[PDB]
């Protein structure tokens, strides 16, 4: 177990809210490689069940905050979904920064770090904020399990543990180390991608006419169906004309998360 | 008795060709691919994901001197520092101005998302076609998986049928491959031990559980600032995200001959291409003569409504007057047209019609029923629609007019 | 398979808010076509279903009699499954199970229910 | 809704098949074409597990000395041959309205 | 009635801040397409005056809080102006999404949906926050005015109204419908938009140089006043030196939302 065997610890920020400091909310680790916006912290405090609360070190004296009162941005504001250990599961969009605080009965308490938190769409119609309703794909996102799937983090004894942090030296004691659990992986699952409306198809003699009027920026892939492909793909997110000309082999046609559409001519 | 025939490798399309021996009676023999595979010969080479800068602590000395103690991680970087971390109120609360000392550890491990965020680099070779065939050799229904390399025959009541091999010899699917999230693409992978930072190989290992991973990242342990205790570190961004967000589309949105690229079972199905040899044995059970048939009637052909058109436009019509009233095969031995069925059932004194396909603006093909060779002959109106998603059911010889 | 074991005390005090969990050992709670119910058996009573609760989706349902009284809730971080049962009585002496349904991809889950736990007996009593 | 199992108990020597009945206040005939009835086995000192469902569908890890079947709300367990360890209670189980109500328990033993 | 008949409800927003779920503030509808950042909404909670109140719908009962606890944000956070019905007006400036969100005792509510808000400037200057001072231009902004103009949306009995909603189905008892009228309608006005700096006016032979110093970006329209105008449209944002030829036949210019001045060459 961790939140009953641990111990958080201060360590240095850049920005504690009145230039550097010592920091309870130091931010050491920052992931934002899933799809949907989800990002992974690894602060220098725990969070655990009494009923789910913060407890920090502020001068050897362990304190405790609800997790409400706690509040995290990074261009917008984010919003909290779990934590557990020293780690943090959240949603939040892109930004140059992740900034952390709250407020005991004093003057507030912060601290920002440069980590690119980064908006990894899923599928062909690059998105900013996640659609209402639409097909469905595979999506890797920082799952919501704190179970023991094989990753790990090391830490050490000084009477209780702590990490083994670049923020904090080593002692010469004894090196009695020990291994606990990365939760909220990358896993599978299935997320919700947008449809873009439905091309405008103009025919004619051994050539295809595409009128698309998409409301957000889509990718377009055109091929043939014979020995020379010639892969057309392109960005699109104003509306367009697009002509193709299309033989008695084929001509293959994809527009954002639709499925593929074939055509071929007949004289 | 044996036949040597030839089938276009495009699926979802009948081939209804019959066996005629000079004696006895024909048989139809109606063969669909549902699905033509082909599978390379996959061997790996290594994985690949993102790295975790691993940063061992600090060992500071206060008035000190220190030595590092050679470690053997992926990219094991260590320096030593001097003055960086001076008085008190300096940090690390150590007394001296200068030869107070830190030795920092950088080492460069594979990432926790790992084994669920990787690509997989694939040298291929040697595909081995593959197909699923829907048959009917004379008044059967299989639905048998082939092998159309001709040696792995299949026999259903006494009949043995052998296919390929030939099938062009293409692949897409180039040397290297590298598959990432069901999408596989032809890139030039570099060797396990060539992989150079900011690209597609900055961390190598052999599989993605193995012992030892090749780290080259550019890894350049910096000197801190007081104020606080710290280890710093220059490193390059990863050439997984680099790869990942400059990549060409895949292969099967770059396929040529309308190949549909699959999953782990690395595969191109549906490609149109090429045409797989067929090698027939049938018995003489199945095979039988005419004294169970209908024979010669006085037929006519008269072609009603025809258009050109890539599917089953024509309508034949043939006016017999034959003796039993059973069933005949049907068949055009050229490639003037292509028939929709192979099968069709004469009355005793009647008429029939024949859906047809054809390219010609003059059609004139030598029709069959059971053992006659009926001729019709027609003109053929243009067609209605010239994009369809129908694809071709007949053969485009120069014989427009 | 899935393993699952129950929690919670015993003696609780009449005319109180009695409580009770139970953990998903070594299975997945988040998943949908699983449901996870709580099962009462009372003395000379017989069985006696109380309520469930979806896993993905988890929106409630409950029994009319008790509904002003019962509560289930859940927690993906720790992987349980819990019980409230405000305003106690005397007869609710009982032995309390927790369950999972079966792969729901049909009409038949509904009742169908497998793997248990032991049990947690409850005798509200001085 | 109310559902009642008969007999109470079932007194038995082996080597011979059996029957049981439920009746059940309203009809558990489904519009959808499906008979919501299961039947539990309870040992001494375990949780209930099944043998029939569906009124005649059997388990997975069952064996093939039972069947089922039944009609509306007057149904049947019937067991082809018993043995010794079929010792315990059978609880008639309702699922098409709510409460998911449950048998009484008829109580087997040789 | 005014109003004293309508009830909210509940519905299916995205993001409730943990994943989706059934929201008592939901937005069924944005309108962003007035010129100075104004943006209507249209949730599943209601405005009233028991003083400015949101009464929403939580598990069958009802609920009230003020309209200083609400907290709506799209990329910067927004002021609200009014509530009315299940309407709200709002001074918010661009983003791709609006949020919003509240905070009874303990738990946090939120309800987030992609919607493209847009700053529509007016005039030749397009600006991002509109200035401190200006001339003074024709605007249509989302009025403040909650009286009946003709604009109407639809309701029905299943006690109480409800909105005939995509995200509430219909009853088969009865179809008791109803029209409520939708208030802040996009009416006509005066909108103080911003004067860009003098430009600068060397001549030459036939000639004419402008200097330019732009604050923002603008607008410099120029033609000839004869058979063949030439217009020349450019948005302007760097410092810049254009020449242009200018005849007896005349030429024109308009530099942002200056006036147009006409200058005429001679010999």
């Amino acid at each position: 177990n961790e939140y009953k065997l641990t111990r958080p610890y201060m360590a240095r920020c850049i920005r504690c809210a009145v230039g550097s400091c010592h920091s309870p909310i130091a931010i050491e680790a920052v992931k934002s490689d899933g799809h949907d916006g989800y990002v992974r912290l690894q602060t220098s405090s725990q969070y655990g069940l009494d009923g789910r609360t913060m407890r920090y070190d502020m001068h050897g004296t362990i304190k405790e905050i609800p997790l409400h009162q706690v509040s995290l941005y990074t261009s917008r504001p984010c919003h909290i979904v779990d934590g557990h250990g020293y780690f943090l599961l959240a949603r939040c969009p892109a930004g140059d920064s992740i900034t952390m605080e709250f407020k005991k009965d004093s003057v507030r308490h912060s601290c920002s770090v440069p980590y690119e938190v980064k908006f990894n769409p899923v599928g062909r119609e690059l998105y900013t904020h996640p659609p209402e309703h639409g097909v469905e794909q595979a999506c890797q996102v920082y799952a919501h399990d704190a179970q023991n799937r094989g990753a790990y983090v090391e830490m050490h004894l000084p009477d209780k543990w702590v990490y083994n942090s670049d923020k904090l030296p080593k002692a010469a004691g004894a090196t009695l180390k020990g291994k606990l659990h990365v939760p909220f992986l990358l896993a599978d699952g299935k997320c919700t991608v947008p449809l873009a409306p439905e091309p405008m198809i103009t025919f004619g003699f051994r050539s295809v006419s595409l009128k698309l009027h998409p409301k957000n920026p889509t990718y377009l892939i055109t091929r043939q169906l014979a020995d020379e492909p010639h892969y057309t793909h392109e960005l699109i997110s104003e509306p367009a004309v697009r002509n193709f000309t299309v033989t008695e082999k084929g001509w293959e046609f994809v527009w954002g998360n639709h499925p593929p559409k074939r055509f071929w001519a007949q004289e | 008795y044996e036949h040597a025939t030839t089938m276009p490798s495009q699926a979802g399309i009948s081939y209804n060709t019959i066996v005629n021996r000079a004696g006895y009676a024909p048989l139809p023999i109606s063969i669909t691919p549902t699905k033509i595979k082909l599978i390379p010969t996959v061997n790996l080479e290594y994985v690949t994901c993102h790295y975790k800068t691993g940063m061992d602590s600090p060992a500071i000395k206060c008035c000190g001197s220190q030595e590092c103690t050679p470690t053997y991680r992926p990219d094991e970087q260590c320096k030593v520092f001097t003055g960086v971390y001076p008085f008190m109120w300096g940090g690390a609360y150590c007394f001296c101005d200068t030869e107070n000392t830190q030795v920092s550890k950088a080492y460069v491990m594979k990432s926790d998302d790992c084994l669920a965020d990787h690509a997989e680099a694939y040298k291929a070779h040697t595909a081995s076609v593959q197909a699923f065939l829907n048959i009917t050799v004379g008044e059967h229904s299989i639905v048998t998986t082939v092998y159309v390399n001709g040696e792995t025959p299949v026999n259903f009541n006494g009949v043995k049928i052998t296919a390929g091999p030939l099938s062009t010899a293409w692949t897409p699917f180039d040397r290297k491959i590298v598959q990432y999230a069901g999408e596989i693409y032809n890139y030039d992978f570099p060797e396990y031990g060539a992989g150079q930072p900011g690209a597609f190989g900055d961390i190598q290992s052999r599989t993605v559980s193995s012992s030892d991973l090749y780290a080259n990242t550019n890894l350049v342990l910096q000197r801190p600032k007081a104020g606080a205790i710290h280890v710093p570190y220059t490193q390059a961004p990863s050439g997984f995200e680099q790869w990942k967000k400059d990549k060409a589309p895949s292969l099967k949105f770059t396929a040529p001959f309308g190949c549909e690229i699959y999953t782990n079972p690395i595969r191109a199905e549906n490609c149109a291409v090429g045409s797989i040899p067929l090698a027939f044995d049938i018995p003489d059970a199945l095979f039988t003569r005419v004294s169970e048939t209908p024979t010669l009637s006085a037929a006519e052909c008269t072609l009603n409504e025809c258009v050109y058109s890539s599917d089953f436009g024509g309508i034949a019509t043939v006016k017999y007057s034959a003796s039993k009233s059973g069933k005949c095969a049907v068949h055009v031995p050229s490639g003037t047209a292509t028939l929709k069925e192979a099968a069709v059932e004469l009355t005793e004194q009647g008429s029939a019609t024949i859906h047809f396909s054809t390219a010609n603006i003059h059609p004139e093909f030598r029709l069959q029923i059971c053992t006659s060779y009926v001729t019709c002959k027609g003109d053929c109106h243009p067609p209605k629609d010239h994009i369809v998603t129908h694809p071709q059911y007949h053969a485009q010889t120069f014989t427009a007019a | 398979q899935v393993q699952v074991q129950e929690s919670g005390p015993g003696l609780v005090k009449p005319s109180e808010t009695l409580s009770l969990t139970c953990a998903v050992s070594s299975g997945s709670i988040n998943d949908d076509s699983y449901y996870w119910t709580w099962i009462r058996q009372s003395p000379g009573k017989g069985l006696e279903w109380l309520g469930f609760i979806h896993g993905g989706t988890g929106k409630s349902f409950y029994n009319p009699s008790l509904e002003s009284r019962v509560t289930i809730s859940k927690d993906t971080s720790r992987n349980q499954f819990s019980l409230t049962l405000s305003s106690v009585s005397a007869a609710d002496t009982a032995v309390y199970y927790c369950a999972r349904s079966h792969f729901c991809s049909n009409t038949f889950c509904y009742g169908w229910f497998d793997v248990w736990g032991p049990g947690i007996r409850v005798t509200v009593s001085s | 809704v109310v559902m009642t199992q008969t007999p109470l108990s079932l007194p038995i020597t082996p080597g011979e098949p059996a029957s049981i009945s439920c009746r059940s206040s309203q009809s558990l005939l489904h519009s959808n074409g499906n008979t919501y009835l299961h039947w539990y086995l309870q040992k001494p000192g375990q949780s209930p597990q099944l043998l029939i469902y569906g009124g005649s569908n059997r388990a997975s890890g069952v064996p093939d000395r039972f069947s089922g079947s039944g009609s509306g709300t007057d149904f049947t367990l019937k067991i082809s041959k018993v043995e010794a360890e079929d010792v315990g209670v059978y609880y008639c189980v309702q699922a098409i309205a709510f409460p998911w109500t449950f048998g009484q328990g008829t109580k087997v033993e040789i």
